[PDB]
């Protein structure tokens, strides 16, 4: 008899078992990765909201998420992440 | 035939420049510098004038703050003249590098 | 002009690499970290850190193209890990062909070939005044021949070590006998 | 009325999409959340998590270990240049420092 | 190898380049400049071959011939002239009604060319004289009609100003197939340009509402006259909303490349699976004009204000050509080599 | 273009230092100051052109410079 808690344990677990087929992860590193995912989500959503408020709009499209990622991440990591996102949107499209 | 002992003209230049407020960099070379390093990020831009003024204000305030902290470091090192390793120490302590 | 049947038309060299030019803790490999962490980044450094050009001692030398700091790895000397009596058959074979011996040993049971298979680590001359040395590590049992440094080395210097015939080093206290 | 394939594997991803769209509705970031913005954002989060877990698992193997303890995450973040420029002001618990002795101290 | 990845130089010699096209073989590239200059390079040794300063007027369209000798002119005074790679002289000259957009030879005869005006039906002529065959189009309302041959030379696919396709025969005008595409919800929109492959019968539909559709040159003949086919593959973009300017194909019908019109970009899809696989870039603020794919090697030529960039795979040098008996290994390769320790057939040397 | 990093003259760094309170200056501060100023202007102008091309215009208004300075952490009062 407990109230449910949102988490990210299973998803980190899945990506870890894709990229390393043997190595397990303890409790504390799981808590750290949970906090890291929440942190980057807060930064990107906040910057996109401030952009869409600046330009006299009312809608967070994908274009504002692209401009927020380009403003926030440093250089080469942004150049990879933009292409990963565009590949994902194109596969979702058709 | 009279020449001052060296230092007095430096001190009165310090007082005379800390008195008033003006702009200390000529605006045509600074404007050409801004257009020059803006050329490589997007071709054929078109600046307003107040944006150039804002960049000049921000750059001048940043340089003055850097020189004050550098002179604090150099007076700590029991010297007078600023060396560039003092600038590098100040920029490494502040966290920008 | 068409009157010179002139000599020096034989090379006896399979390596005609020599050209006209002959130009002479921020990272991981200089840390205090455990050894395989440096051993990974070894190969990402050694493919572009150094170079091989002509030297006055014996043909081609090793002039590095990066200011190496003291204490860190440089490059691995790897090849065919031969076993100890094929050495003598290859001595007879390369005596028959006329190409010198390139054989460093990990231990006194297994030697490592370089002439048949290897890398650019063959261009390290012997000298009695070195600035590098050698230690064998244990990357999961599969041991290696990796070369550290000794002092602060700048851009444009030959790298040597002791192999333990008159030598062409010209040392201050030279032994002149490589046995 | 038929089977419903999810929005997590219709794009070939791993992080959820409905949960991200709920967190963009229940936050008042703006009025009207767009069409594929949570898909784009979940792909970005996947890429960053894979990027850090690669170095984490590699260092965990290289210290002769099988599980992961946060010292490995400390090393994997503070070794690289780009993640050190991103995660500037962050204290990982149980983290530890990087070995750095100066030039003039040791004899 | 495959699709290109790296920048690999340019040819910034000739001022104000405007258009470009290839031959069948992939060694001839003429450029109609901003003043009538027609310049050919080399590709193996990359030297400027022949400047043809033909007109005082700029050139907007060109085409190569099957023998590798003949070209065709399109100036701003409607002049269509027959050229040669040996002499380079003017043959034909007359005036159309004022707009001329693009020409195209017949594939299996260098007698006939297909010429397209703006506000008229496309017209086929010969090269013997000024004979012209009137081609009928179904609408005949706006007369903004595009037309092109197929690959082998069977039919002529035409595209109106309203969104209906006719399939006619090259001489007798046999309407044998037609189809209307369900363009979105309400409006059926026009077609910019339709181009055709070299292996098979696949082609593309380039509309005016920024959606690329993939079709075959046999399914429409199977559906006959007034049928409803489906797109074999839909290609579009959503993020930047991506207007298009130029479309062409890959080497042997493997991939599809399409240059953009806003961000100076090149996109590479797959006709096989159907997903985008690589994005290219370049100068941020230029204006992309003409894109040509190289038929026997992965090279793409892109004109953006004179500059012709050649993405050419960035080859990597190594050993083992110097001493082909030494193998440059990567790690420790230990083994033992030998388990056992120690005719008059006249082949033509002139086989050309 | 090549110059105008050297077009910033050399009483001007002296006058900025004597607004800041500097007595005696060596002979390397000139090139060091040119380098520092070039780095800072790059890291402002890049975000300025980003906001410009996102807004779909072809000029650089003052508000974009104020926004880039505001995100860097150096707020400017006097142009908004
Ligand atoms: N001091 C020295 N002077 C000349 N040769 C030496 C030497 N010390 C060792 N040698 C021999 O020279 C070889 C070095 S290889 C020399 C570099 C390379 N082969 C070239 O093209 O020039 C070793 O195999 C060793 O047997
Ligand atoms: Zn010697």
């Amino acid at each position: 008899r407990k109230t449910r808690k949102e988490s990210y344990a299973i998803y980190v677990y899945k990506v870890l078992k894709q990229v390393h087929p043997d190595t397990g992860i303890s409790s504390k590193a799981m808590s750290i990765m949970n906090s890291f995912v929440n942190d980057v989500f807060e930064r990107i959503a906040g910057e996109a909201s401030r952009l869409a408020h600046y330009n006299k709009r009312s809608t967070i499209t994908s274009r504002e998420i692209q401009t927020a990622v380009r403003l926030l991440l440093p250089g080469e990591l942004a150049k990879h992440a933009v292409s990963e996102g565009t590949k994902a949107v194109t596969c979702y499209t058709s | 035939p009279h020449r001052y002992r060296p230092g007095t003209v430096a001190l009165r230049e310090i007082r005379r420049y800390q008195k008033s407020t003006e702009l200390l960099i000529r605006k045509l070379p600074f404007q050409r510098l801004v257009r020059e390093i803006a050329q490589d990020f997007k071709t054929d831009l078109r600046f307003q004038s107040s944006a150039v003024m804002a960049l000049q204000e921000a750059s001048e305030a940043y340089l003055v703050a850097l020189f004050e902290d550098t002179n604090l470091c150099a007076i700590h090192a029991k010297r007078v003249t600023i060396m560039p390793k003092d600038i590098q120490l100040a920029r490494r302590i502040r966290g920008e590098r | 002009a068409r009157a010179e049947v002139h000599l020096r038309k034989s090379a006896f060299d399979m390596f005609n690499f020599l050209a006209s030019k002959h130009r002479q803790a921020r990272r991981a490999t200089s840390m205090d970290l455990p050894m395989p962490m440096r051993f990974r980044h070894l190969k990402k450094t050694s493919k572009e850190a150094v170079g091989v050009y002509r030297s006055p001692i014996h043909g081609r030398g090793l002039f590095c193209k990066r200011n190496i700091d003291a204490g860190e790895m440089v490059i691995e000397y790897a090849g065919n890990v031969i076993r100890s009596i094929q050495t003598d058959k290859r001595e007879k074979y390369y005596d028959s062909k006329g190409i010198g011996c390139y054989m460093f040993r990990i231990d006194d049971s297994e030697v490592v070939d370089a002439t048949m298979h290897g890398n650019a680590a063959r261009f390290i001359n012997h000298s009695c005044e070195p600035n590098c040395y050698s230690r064998v590590i244990n990357i999961d049992g599969q041991k290696h021949i990796v070369i550290f440094a000794m002092r602060k080395i700048y851009r444009g210097e030959e790298l040597t070590y002791d192999y333990k015939l008159p030598c062409n080093c010209g040392a201050k206290k030279c032994r002149k006998f490589l046995n | 009325r038929a089977k419903a394939k999810t929005r997590s594997s219709r794009a070939g991803l791993q992080f959820p999409v409905g949960r991200v769209h709920r967190l963009l509705r229940k936050g008042n970031y703006a009025e009207r959340v767009g069409a594929g913005a949570p898909v784009y954002l979940a792909a970005v989060l996947e890429y960053l998590t894979a990027e850090i877990l690669e170095l984490a698992g590699n260092a965990a193997r290289d210290n002769k270990k099988t599980r992961i303890i946060p010292r490995h995450l400390q090393l994997a973040v503070r070794n690289d240049e780009e993640l050190n420029k991103l995660l500037g002001r962050v204290t990982i618990a149980q983290g530890g420092v990087l070995p750095n002795i100066q030039s003039v101290l040791l004899p | 190898q495959n699709y290109p990845e790296e920048a690999d130089g340019t040819l910034d010699c000739i001022s104000m380049a405007l258009t470009c096209t290839f031959n069948r073989w992939g060694t001839l590239l003429a450029v109609g400049c901003n003043d009538g200059r027609i310049v050919i390079w080399d590709f193996l040794t990359r030297g400027i071959a022949k400047i043809i300063s033909a007109h005082i007027h700029p050139v907007c369209s060109l085409c190569w011939s099957r023998d590798g000798h003949k070209l065709v002119s399109a100036s701003t005074d409607n002049i269509v002239s027959q050229w040669d790679v040996l002499s380079g002289d003017c043959d034909q000259r007359f005036r159309f009604p004022s707009p001329i957009l693009k020409v195209q030879y017949h594939p299996r005869d260098q007698n006939k060319v297909l010429v397209c005006p703006m506000k008229s039906a496309p017209v086929m002529l010969t090269l013997s004289d000024s004979k012209h065959v009137v081609l009928p189009v179904d609408d005949d309302s706006d007369l903004n009609v595009v037309a092109s041959f197929d690959r082998r030379g069977e039919y002529i696919y035409t595209g109106n100003a309203k969104g209906k396709i006719l399939v006619l025969k090259t001489d007798s005008q046999d309407l044998v197939a037609s189809f209307r595409v369900t363009t979105g919800t309400s409006n059926t929109t026009a077609i910019k340009s339709i181009e055709f492959a070299r292996k098979g019968s696949c082609f593309l539909i380039n509309t005016a509402d920024r959606i690329i559709r993939v079709y075959d040159g046999r399914e429409i003949l199977t559906c006959g006259r007034d049928g409803e086919p489906e797109p074999m593959q839909k290609l579009q973009d959503l993020v930047n909303r991506t207007p298009w300017k130029k479309c062409c194909f890959s080497g042997d019908g493997e991939y599809i490349v399409a240059g953009s019109a806003r961000q100076h970009a090149l996109y590479i899809w797959e006709k096989s699976i159907g997903n985008l696989v690589k994005i290219l870039h370049g100068t941020r603020g230029e204006l992309l004009l003409d894109v040509a794919w190289h038929p026997v090697r992965p090279i793409i030529a892109s004109i953006s204000s004179g500059v012709v960039s050649i993405w050419a795979q960035n080859q990597v040098e190594n050993w083992s050509a110097f001493a082909p008996d030494f193998k440059e290994l990567d790690e420790n390769v230990e083994y033992e080599e030998r388990e056992s320790e120690f005719e008059d057939e006249e082949v033509d040397v002139t086989s050309v | 273009l090549r110059d105008n990093i050297q077009g910033i003259t050399k009483p001007a760094i002296r006058r900025l230092a004597r607004r800041g309170g500097v007595k005696r200056i060596s002979g390397l501060i000139y090139e060091e100051t040119r380098g520092v100023l070039k780095v800072f202007l790059e890291n402002v102008i890049r975000d300025a052109v980003t906001y410009t091309e996102h807004a779909k215009r072809k000029t650089v208004t003052a508000m974009d410079v104020v926004y880039a300075l505001k995100r860097q952490g150096r707020t400017l009062y006097g142009f908004g």
